[PDB]
């Protein structure tokens, strides 16, 4: 959600405001695993 | 893949048709005609009226005609000349002299993507001023009407007859713009991008559609004729083709190789 | 009254704003266009129609086939939609009005020679190399397809979409050195063996259509140098 | 498979190298509804105008270059009688009705041999003034029979020479550079076309429906289609072969809806 | 406060804006108009009422019928609602305040001659030709209707709506050369056979009403030259 | 179709009545009286007040009357003269000399479509300035009231009595407009477009309705009388007939043939 | 309804916006009847 | 729908904003059929 406090109302849609990826077909996990 | 292109129909194939491969994903829909023509662009740059003008007389105009030119924007992608529909578009390579340099217009962004013959849409006219702090207004009269060209003396001020009417006279704020959307008003069902019939208004000019327009706008100044200024002020007409529909595929213009 | 705080982009005319505006002269019932056949729903109904290319011989849609053997491609042109063999095709003149493309250009040929002309032709497609391939032993290794002349008279070589990005540029602005997506090259494999009393130099008529997955993106301002 | 005889009325035409009818823009371009811009009862088809009207077209020598076209105005050829294309009961009905709303169905015959090469691009081109001289006057038969094939200059590729209203002596006459009734000669295959090759067929078959800016157009003014025969590959043959192959064409109006009956057109 | 971004056409007085405005002096109970009969719901209740035309003889609502035979229309005027035979009709003076029309003009006649005057009249309507029809053998081929004089004394020739467009223009601005929608023309078929001691030259009184499908569109600014 | 037009009722027929044909479609409803009169138009151009004026004295006004003319817009389609209801409309063909040129007004767009006798509607008055950067205001007083013509000394400034009241004194912004909708206030049930009775206010003038108006507006400047400027500034009154109703069909004006 | 496109929302009431008549106690009919 | 991102709310009606045709009485199909 980022630095977005406008919790209530999105005037423009998702694909106009943001830019969604097109399809093809907290919990801080570590960036390196000893295996 | 073995075909016969003399048939006139070729099934558009993919890489998998001849070779080993797969279909790519659908990219986007920016070729959609209702989407691709729905964006504004500069149409004509007309001078702002300051008095009750005489509309340009029909062709052939002879000399000694005291008419007012360069004032009316016949709202059309087709080539115009002298605020009237034309067949050829002609600019001036060497404009020295000689008579009245006729205001021509063409929609450059339309005909590069008008690969069709008939085109119907609404029109969203935005009239941007090309003058600082200009307080202007924008008239309109539909495809088939004519300009009301006189004045009436309101308190010893020659207020013209283009301050009123049943057609939209949108008044701009000081330093503002005028934006409104005009419906498909013309008596033809569609606007012919390319036309081959004859209009019998005159000696019949082939290829000249008489009612292929959304009307004709004109900028004026909301003062009477006593307050007529000196320097001629311009304005710029941006149009957008709302709800575009297009029929009958045709050719794109010839890109020269030189 | 409703207390509104208007944004920083107030009173900004934007040419491509995805919204309407105030109607001025509404309640107009337009005459119906149900009688008109053949509506364009989408301009990719028209890139798929094969249109004629043009070749530096004076610009000619066909390739003359000279009877003298030489080990080089008979015609060779890059797969770049700003190349001047695509200017007057609906593949090229629609896509030059855009910024990106994705999919397969489809090059349709047509052997317009006599009916008795037997021959074989090795079409190809090199991906962009440091050097344009010239030998028949160099288009053998690229994406080739041998075209025999027989009863039928057309071959539709589908130029594949081999790219490191999902949307290639549609105009070789800067740079692509002469090598953007590689080169089509029609090599002749066997010489055209004509019977006696038949015209020398038959003519392979080239088309250029779009694939069934050719898709365009990002409109730009056009080139208004058609009107000059 | 390729032997198709197209009977219509009392004039059946045959073709033994048929590629197939190129039905344009729809499945069946014969199906059409009456015009919505006529409150009077329209004159529909009848059994003396549902037939194949056939007239000649000019020969195709070796001197004809690439893209040298040749245009047949429809219904402009029934009225000026271009190529001997006499309408008969159709033209005698077209002159007496003010509006006319039909769709065409053409077929161009040019039988090459197996030892000739060449290719025509027969294409029903919508809404072009290719039959009109640049000075406004439409071409007469004495004027068609001297150029024989109107060559593709740059005035046709740019549309520089389409007919125009002269501005008069008041306005400075501007340098005309472009007009929308051009030909892009490399893109005529977007139209309803077949290629009349010298090795696949002798006759092409195109079937187009009524298109027009109005739900029906006038009778004496319209040029909604234009049977355009364009040379893509020049004719070449060794000597001894049959020089100058003929070109004919056969036009059939599919479902016309005449309107506005009056006396015979006198300009 | 509600963050609003006002548009580019802010503070624009538009004369035909389809909206209300702020009330200033409300809560006024007007006296009732239930007593008034005959409310106009719509101004096409008034184009349908036949009003008198006017003819260049000095403007006369009737056509005198001279007893001398000549093969031309007795009165002839174009079907164009800017023609000066329609200026003082409710068909014409309402429609000149508009921009388009659609439907059938209805020309009502009235034979105001003596009761003993027998005669027949061939009304007509030519569609726009290159030449105005003059012979009785030329209005025979157009849309005619023979009117006998008898017990009744009125004929309502309904000028049809034959047009290439759904709304014809209501004013012959540019051009329509003298030929916009053609010409009404009252030919006399048989001469009016009067008994002795009866007035020569009886008078056919013309009206002009609108049809039951006559419909108007697009108001424009009027002509204020009635007040000068 | 055989008829008798002496009866006075003629059934409006179609093409199918005499001939073979059909009914055309219904075009539109732009002849609807509530729709056709619901659009703004220029009514009168009145000068903007700068002091506490004397309202024009009733007719016949004699010379030596030091009254203030050209200031009050009696809001009425009927012909007015000197801010008072008149019977004839009279312009000045050659206005040289001679006395006081009386401000007349007429609704040109109304009487060309007032094919009726009685007309009732609300009124939407928009008062557009005809002066750059004018900061004005707009008074009103109903049909039957009178102008309150004096001043009161507020801190040695002669503030007039037309700055206050129980009637709307709308104050315009600098360079703005004034728009408000006035109800049908007059004591008559309807406004007579044509009237034939006699008003007994004076020697009884035939055809002069005394209370056929929506009131009378006047523009002023929101400064006291010490700050009175020199150049006389105008303003323009646009009215719209909201919720129009019309009774009793009648005649349209005579278009001359010359 | 007249020349009113604001179909949704009337801010001011009926008796303030319009001016209703006080009580006392399409189909185009002709303006004249032959009886 | 065109280049219209205002998915939620149309203030003016259909016949005022657009211009609907009056009555009388994706899937890219080809523009030419071989029959």
């Amino acid at each position: 959600r980022g630095n977005n406090g406008n919790m209530t109302f999105n005037y423009y849609a998702n694909t106009y405001q943001n830019s969604v990826d097109f399809s093809t077909s907290g919990i801080l996990n570590p960036l390196g695993y000893l295996k | 893949s073995t075909d016969n292109a003399e048939t006139g129909v070729i099934e558009a194939g993919n890489t998998d048709t001849d070779f080993s491969g797969e279909l790519a994903a659908p990219g986007s829909n920016h070729t959609n005609v209702k989407f691709l023509f729905d964006r504004s662009r500069l149409l004509n740059v007309i001078k702002v009226l300051e008095k009750d003008a005489v509309f340009p007389r029909p062709f052939p105009t002879q000399e000694g005609a005291q008419q007012d030119d360069g004032y009316f924007c016949l709202l059309t992608p087709r080539p115009t000349v002298a605020s009237r529909p034309a067949t050829r578009f002609g600019l001036y390579a060497n404009p020295s002299g000689s008579g009245v340099l006729a205001n021509t217009s063409l929609d450059f962004n339309f005909y590069s993507l008008a690969c069709f013959t008939y085109f119907r849409s609404d029109l969203e006219v935005t009239v941007v001023s090309l003058e600082p702090d200009l307080e202007f207004a924008v008239g309109w009269f539909p495809s088939g009407s004519e300009y009301q060209a006189s004045s009436f003396v309101y308190d010893q001020l020659h207020v013209p007859f283009h301050f009123t009417g049943r057609t939209p006279r949108a008044f701009a704020s000081k330093g503002g713009k005028v934006s409104f959307v005009l419906p498909w008003n013309s008596v033809s069902s569609v606007l012919p991008v390319r036309w081959g019939g004859a209009s019998k208004l005159s000696s019949a000019t082939r290829g000249l559609p008489a009612h292929a327009d959304w009307g004709t706008i004109y900028a004026f100044v909301p003062r009477p004729n006593e307050k007529k200024s000196t320097a001629v002020k311009h304005v710029a007409v941006y149009i957008r083709y709302k709800n575009a529909r297009a029929w009958c595929p045709s050719m794109l213009p010839f890109r020269s190789y030189k | 009254p409703i207390p509104t705080a208007p944004r920083e982009n107030s009173l900004m005319f934007l040419s491509t704003l995805p919204d309407d505006t105030v109607p001025a002269y509404g309640n107009v019932r337009t005459p119906p266009v149900n009688y008109l056949p053949g509506e364009i729903t989408d301009l990719l109904q028209l890139a798929r129609i094969p249109t004629l290319m043009a070749f530096e011989r004076t610009y000619v849609p066909y390739v003359a086939v000279p009877t003298q053997f030489d080990d080089r491609p008979l015609i060779s042109f890059p797969i770049t939609l700003s190349d001047p063999v695509y200017q007057n095709t609906l593949v090229g003149a629609i896509s030059s009005n855009f910024a990106n493309y994705r999919g397969c250009i489809q090059i349709t040929l047509t052997f317009c020679g006599p009916m008795m002309a037997r021959g074989k032709f090795l079409l190809s497609y090199s991906p962009p190399n440091g050097t344009q391939p010239q030998t028949l032993s160099e288009a053998m290794q690229c994406t080739y397809s041998i075209w025999d002349i027989g009863l039928n008279s057309s071959w539709t070589f589908v130029v594949p979409y081999i790219s490191p990005s999902d949307y290639r540029e549609t105009r070789a602005i800067t740079n692509s050195v002469y090598s953007a997506d590689g080169w089509f090259s029609l090599h002749k494999l066997t010489k055209i063996t004509l019977p006696p009393d038949c015209p020398q130099s038959p003519c392979i008529l080239f088309f250029a259509s779009a694939g069934e997955d050719y898709t365009l993106r990002l409109p730009v301002d056009c080139n208004p140098s058609y009107v000059f | 498979d390729r032997v198709t005889t197209q009977t219509a009325g009392n004039t059946a035409i045959n073709t033994q190298s048929s590629l197939g009818v190129l039905c344009a823009y729809v499945e069946d371009p014969t199906k059409s509804d009456p015009p919505s811009s006529s409150t009077d009862q329209p004159t529909t088809t009848f059994t003396a105008i549902d037939r194949w009207y056939t007239g000649r077209l000019n020969s195709w020598t070796k001197a004809v270059k690439t893209f040298s076209f040749q245009a047949v105005p429809l219904p402009g050829a029934f009225l000026s009688r271009q190529g001997g294309l006499n309408g008969g009961a159709f033209t005698a009905t077209l002159h007496r009705h003010f509006l006319m709303k039909c769709g065409w169905q053409v077929q161009v015959q040019c039988n090459l041999t197996q030892f000739h090469q060449g290719a025509l691009l027969v294409a029903m081109v919508p809404e072009t003034t290719l039959d009109v001289k640049p000075d406004g006057k439409a071409k007469s038969l004495q004027e068609l029979n001297e150029e024989q094939w109107v060559e593709m200059s740059d005035d046709y590729r740019t549309g520089k020479n389409m007919p125009f209203q002269s501005l008069g002596t008041y306005y400075r006459p501007p340098n005309w550079t472009w007009g929308p009734n051009f030909i892009n000669p490399y893109q005529v295959t977007v139209f309803p076309h077949q290629i009349l090759n010298a090795r696949t067929s002798t006759s092409v078959d195109i079937n187009v429906p009524y298109i027009g800016e109005t739900p029906t157009q006038s009778s004496e003014t319209q040029n909604s289609w234009t049977l355009l025969v364009m040379v893509l590959v020049p004719l070449d043959y060794k000597e001894g072969a049959t020089t100058d192959p003929e070109i004919t064409f056969s036009v059939r109006p599919t479902s016309p809806y005449f309107n506005g009956l009056r006396n015979r057109y006198t300009a």
